[PDB]
RNA sequence: AGCGGAGAGGUA
DNA sequence: GGGCTAATGACGGCGAATACCC
DNA sequence: GGGTATTCGCCGTGTACCTCTCCTAGCCC
């Protein structure tokens, strides 16, 4: 939800290149590019407010939806960074990981 | 804003309202009045400004 | 919380403990010099905070960047 | 009215619009090329990247104007990275070589 | 702008090389006789070129 | 608490 | 009232697809 | 075989600003 020791991490990325190049994709390459597969539409619960599971905003497929912290609250720190939960699989990444993949 | 006709003024420069001008130029305001010492965190700058 | 690094420095190191934020400049022995306190949402500025802190580092002594 | 740091959106890193809730004018699409008719590239990009789109262009240049230094980061700019994150949604391979 | 005009053919060179001349007087240089107008006197002062500026920048990385 | 899309009206 | 539970008042230009007299 | 003759379908139509309201909805207790 809010993030203050992240707004310093200057030079993060260069992008340096040349040119653009577009072609057809690949199966192999979908099935690499995603981290999991959905199998239940629902993408809001209702009566309560966390992410479905396996659903269109799903947490164990994309990603947390607060910064550093995990659906449950077994994991509510930043001093453990990608470690997986076992009743809700996140990894405690950042934010920004949730518009990559 | 809106757009009117001055006649003392030269054709290499132009008018420009105050808190137009302050709501602009007020990182550069910030950093003046760092440079200057008269405030010493940005918190009382603007507090300063406002 | 735990103290962690900008890094964005060598020198000093921080904190948050909520909404707050807290800093502290460091010497090799690991003494604090100086400590305050800032509110990300009084300022409601995003580049203003971070010129905050970019500020309270540089004059306070602070080491920059290698 | 004037501002200079207002709140970004979701979709794309870039200011809102209107007098409200603290929008910027719109940069329109003949300005840019009444701007490249005069040449003037570092205007131009300082103009496009680091003021509004860029995520961390847009507190490297305030760092610097507070702080006192010049030295800007050119970078893509996340409108990019949107655009070609939904182009590889329509099952049509698109990287940056 | 207009004195210039005369010193250089090229505009864009002479924004460059302003450009390059406005990169060392924000770190600190002894000017000859804001930035940018003692910068544009110095280029139509006939005494700024581009050995000199060159010269200057090997000093600067020299002393760096 | 920030961020969305439609419908109508008005100035240049 | 309530709480989850799932139209026909546009107009012009250009490229493919049968198809009809030759 | 064959070389156009209608014919169907796809493509598009300026820029920027100011104000107001209204949105997912529905159904048998
Ligand atoms: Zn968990």
């Amino acid at each position: 939800m809010k993030d203050l020791l992240n707004l310093f991490n200057q030079q993060r990325q260069t992008l340096d290149f040349d040119a653009i190049k577009i072609a057809l994709a690949s199966p192999d390459l979908i099935r690499s590019w995603s981290y999991g597969e959905v199998k239940k539409p629902e993408t809001i619960n209702y009566r309560t407010f966390k992410p479905e599971r396996d659903g269109l905003f799903c947490a164990a497929i994309f990603g947390p939806i607060k910064d550093y912290e995990c659906l449950c609250g077994k994991y509510k720190r930043m001093k453990h960074r990608g470690v997986v939960c076992e009743k809700c699989g996140t990894e405690v990444t950042l934010a920004k990981v949730r518009r990559e993949r | 804003s809106v757009i009117t006709v001055g006649p003392y003024l030269k054709l290499h420069q132009c008018g420009l309202p105050k808190k137009m001008a302050l709501e602009l130029f007020k990182p550069f305001v910030f950093a003046k009045l760092q440079r200057r010492g008269l405030a010493t965190t940005i918190k009382a700058a603007k507090k300063l400004v406002e | 919380n735990e103290f962690t690094q900008i890094s964005g420095y060598v020198n000093a190191f921080g904190s948050q403990r909520g909404s707050v934020l807290t800093v502290k400049v460091e010497n090799d022995e690991g003494w604090t010099l100086v400590e305050e306190d800032f509110d990300r949402a009084d300022y409601g500025s995003d580049p203003e905070f971070v010129a905050e802190v970019s500020s309270y580092l540089k004059r306070n002594g602070g080491i920059k960047d290698l | 009215h004037a501002r200079s740091t207002g709140p970004y959106s979701l979709v794309t890193q870039q200011p809102l619009g209107g007098k409200a809730q603290f929008g910027g004018q719109r940069f329109g699409e003949m300005e840019v090329w009444a701007l490249e008719a005069y040449g003037a590239a570092y205007t131009l990009q300082e103009m496009l990247t680091v003021k509004s789109d860029d995520v961390q262009g847009r507190n490297q240049m305030y760092k610097n104007i507070v702080d006192g230094e010049h030295e800007m980061v050119a970078g893509m700019p996340e409108s990019f990275n949107v655009l070609v994150k939904e182009i590889r949604s329509l099952a049509i391979h698109m990287e940056l070589e | 702008v207009e004195d210039c005009l005369e010193v250089v053919n090229n505009r864009f060179e002479l924004v460059m090389m302003a450009s390059k001349r406005a990169r060392q007087l924000a770190n600190g240089v002894q000017p000859l006789i804001k930035p940018t107008v003692m910068a544009l006197r110095e280029i139509a002062a006939r005494r700024i070129d581009n050995a000199l500026i060159d010269e200057v920048e090997k000093a600067e990385r020299e002393r760096a």
